[PDB]
């Protein structure tokens, strides 16, 4: 119950849980693991949202539309090839603050993404809030390694 | 095209850098590694990139010193530290990231001595020097950052090592004849519960009373009294803390000296923007050398979008102050030969309750400022909460807009025309206790209102001043396109910052003094000089 505990430290419990469970890795893994697990699940996520992104802008999208896709696509594009790369680095070498770093960088840009939206519900808005908490679950189980 | 970059701060053509490395002077040259990577705007792949100077200010490229070349440092170069061996001969102990990325430390040497740029190094078959295992049990992932090498009365060298257990932070000790085969010690030199991981860790003597640098071997003779400055960067809150103290040569251990306690509840060299500090003995000068990492306060994506991330402050030389209690920083003197030949003058203006003074005729943008405030009336201050402890808590929550009775007054850097952007820097003063004629002088950076994008990092930063009201009030600021560099009281209280303005870049930005506090305030002297840009590698 490393798990158990790991997750009690988070904004949510089962969120967190969930997550770990669907990783065999999190059965004998340390807080670490852990962390790596969280990382996958988000790169999981913003794959998606970055695929849906795309489509979207290769479909003719309304005037308030444009200015809000290509803000998401590039910071999607920032969370894949600059921030998780990062975490993993710094999670599978040993400096956990820049791992915090990038997680708290993709909570930001997924909750901004999705904020572009007026009448405040996106195309892809699930695809965001679930970057948004898994980037936030992902910084508490990080905070232990400080 | 690129309005953020700055002028005369140490920073690389593109790309991430982090930690200063192994600051050192050789051959009347000076030398700055840091952590870079070759390839992003963020970390990673990282290592160590080198320049060269002969003033700390101007500086030239160099190819990276130290890369991955070998098993013990195949995954990454990290942060360490230069030590000048007895004999005038420099080497460097480093952070490697071994092939089963444990953390190891591991020696490097000139290739050339002759060579006073020093630009290719080579790298001992023996390495790791110093390594995690079995016996030692030291925590493979927690294990790095060698501090400079001091050597004991014994003839066998210290040196330490960042580390942790648990939630408790360490600085391991280990010990050597030859500078080959080290030994861990027992006991650390110090530890501490609760604070967590200790990043670049320092160790340095200084001379209880004067402004000179000590040798970091230097011993206190029965006339010469000195000190020893323990520093961490944490982990945990991102700072960097020191305490002043004794150092107990038959234990090996360090004392702080009561008050001191080695945690986030120590004093800071910075209460800003600055990690990962690491002083060097220039002796050239006589003067210990502090370098300071400030990363940025922009987004990732205005990082990655911009192509570099990351600066250093200006090099500051530090001493103890005459009461003791805390160092004194003061940017290096060399910085001021950048300084145009035609200051700008301001002298006995009264700044009354809700005024600003525009300062004309300067590179508003790029430019330093020394200011004397001197307060009429004391009386007239208002007896601060006994609860308000925390100096950044209390700048966030009293911004510039409340008033009080001395106070806010101070400079407005990085201004538009209309303030639609600024950045205050500026000072309240308290009255310690009701009736009192004890005095608190607060410190505030407030960048809240610095760039009207939202995105950019705008907390505020503070700090309380050792000094005394009935006196003029002291106040440097650095200003430099994306950075302003604080110094109230004379270096006393220093605090970093990152800014990035829409409007106030270049010729479009301003520089005003202010007092928005019921009582006015004098401005007995206001020097503002423009700054030449440096060539920086
Ligand atoms: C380099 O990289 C970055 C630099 O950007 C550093 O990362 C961190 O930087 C700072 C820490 O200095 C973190 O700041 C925090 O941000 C929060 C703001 O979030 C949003 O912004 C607005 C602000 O208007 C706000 O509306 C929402 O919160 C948004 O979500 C703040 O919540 C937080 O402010 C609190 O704490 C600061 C002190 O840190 C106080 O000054 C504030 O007053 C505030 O206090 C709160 O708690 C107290 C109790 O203690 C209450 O009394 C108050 O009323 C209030 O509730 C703070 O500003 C930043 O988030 C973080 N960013 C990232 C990306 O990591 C990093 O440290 C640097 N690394 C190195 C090595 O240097
Ligand atoms: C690294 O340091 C020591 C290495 O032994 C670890 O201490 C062990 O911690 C585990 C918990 O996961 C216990 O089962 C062992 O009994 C501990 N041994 C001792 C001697 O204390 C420690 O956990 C590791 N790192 C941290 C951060 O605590
Ligand atoms: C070493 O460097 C010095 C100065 O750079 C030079 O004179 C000398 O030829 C170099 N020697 C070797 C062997 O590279
Ligand atoms: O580049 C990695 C380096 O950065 C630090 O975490 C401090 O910022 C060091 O502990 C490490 O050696």
């Amino acid at each position: 119950n490393l798990v158990e505990t790991t997750c009690k430290n988070t904004p949510n419990y089962q969120l967190c849980l969930k997550t770990l469970l669907s990783d065999k890795r999190s059965a004998t893994g340390d807080i670490t693991t852990l962390a790596l697990i969280m990382v996958d699940a988000i790169k999981a996520k913003a794959n998606q949202a970055a695929v849906t992104i795309s489509k979207l802008r290769h479909s003719n999208p309304p005037a308030a539309w444009k200015g809000p896709l290509k803000n998401c696509a590039f910071s999607y594009k920032v969370i894949l090839t600059a921030s998780l790369p990062e975490a993993i680095e710094a999670l599978t070498k040993g400096d956990p603050k820049f791992a915090e770093d990038g997680m708290v960088g993709s909570s930001g840009d997924a909750q901004e993404c999705e904020e572009y939206f007026k009448g405040s519900k996106s195309p892809f808005s699930a695809l965001n809030i679930a970057v948004h908490e898994l980037s936030d679950v992902g910084r508490a189980i990080v905070r232990n390694l400080l | 095209n690129q309005p953020y970059r700055t002028g005369f701060h140490f920073q690389p053509p593109k790309n991430w850098m982090n930690d200063p490395n192994g600051p050192m002077i050789y051959k009347g040259i000076y030398h700055l590694f840091y952590q870079w990577n070759p390839k992003g705007a963020v970390w990673g792949n990282i290592v160590w990139a080198h320049s060269t100077s002969t003033d700390l200010i101007n500086w030239d490229p160099h190819p990276p010193a130290i890369f991955p070349s070998a098993p013990f440092d195949i995954n990454g170069c990290w942060s360490g530290s230069a030590t000048i061996l007895p004999n005038g001969k420099p080497v460097i102990l480093y952070t490697g990231i071994d092939p089963k990325n444990q953390q190891v430390q591991n020696i490097a040497e000139p290739k050339n001595l002759s060579d006073p740029y020093l630009r290719e190094w080579k790298k001992s078959p023996l390495n790791p020097l110093m390594a995690p295992d079995a016996v030692n049990g030291i925590n493979a992932s927690s294990f790095r950052d060698p501090t400079t090498a001091w050597l004991g009365q014994d003839k066998k060298w210290r040196v330490i090592i960042g580390s942790k257990i648990h939630r408790r932070g360490l600085a391991i000790t280990y010990t050597s004849k030859d500078f080959l085969k080290w030994e861990k010690s027992p006991e650390p030199l110090h530890y501490d519960d609760g604070s967590g991981m200790w990043e670049c860790p320092d160790f340095f003597p200084v001379t209880r009373f004067g402004s000179n640098g000590v040798e970091t071997s230097s011993f206190g003779e029965p006339n010469e009294i000195l000190k020893h400055v323990l520093k961490i960067s944490l982990d945990d809150t991102k700072h960097d803390y020191y305490t002043i103290g004794t150092y107990d040569r038959v234990k090996d251990k360090f004392v702080p000296d009561n008050g001191f306690k080695m945690d986030g509840t120590a004093p800071r060299y910075d209460y800003g923007k600055y990690y990962a500090s690491k002083t060097f003995f220039d002796s050239a000068k006589n003067r210990r050398i502090l370098w300071g990492w400030t990363n940025e306060s922009s987004s990732v994506e205005d990082d990655v979008e911009k192509g570099w991330s990351g600066i250093q402050t200006i090099p500051r030389k530090i001493w103890l102050d005459r009461s003791g209690k805390q160092l004194i920083q003061w940017p290096v003197r060399e910085v001021e030969r950048l300084r145009t030949k035609q200051v700008k003058n301001l002298r006995n203006k009264v700044l009354k309750s809700g005024s600003r003074l525009e300062v004309y005729g300067v590179t508003a943008a790029q430019a330093d400022v020394e200011v004397l405030f001197k307060v009429r009336d004391l009386e007239k201050a208002d007896v601060i909460e006994p609860s308000w402890t925390d100096p950044q808590l209390i700048c966030s929550k009293m911004n510039v807009s409340v008033k009080s009775g001395l106070g806010p007054f101070g400079l407005m850097v990085l201004a538009s025309k209309n303030l639609e952007e600024y950045t205050s820097v500026y000072f309240r003063i308290f009255k310690a206790r009701q009736n009192s004629n004890k005095y608190v002088v607060l410190m505030c950076s407030d960048q809240s209102r610095s760039s009207l994008k939202e995105d950019n990092d705008k907390t505020t930063y503070g700090a309380f001043v050792d000094i005394n009201p009935h006196q003029p009030l002291s106040l440097r600021a650095l200003i430099d396109h994306s950075v302003v560099e604080s110094f109230g009281g004379k270096g006393r209280a220093c605090i970093t910052s990152r800014v990035y303005p829409k409007l106030a870049i270049g010729k479009s930005s301003h520089l005003f003094a202010f007092n928005y506090g019921y009582q006015s305030v004098d401005v007995l002297n206001l020097n503002a000089w423009s700054m030449n840009s440096a060539q920086i590698s």
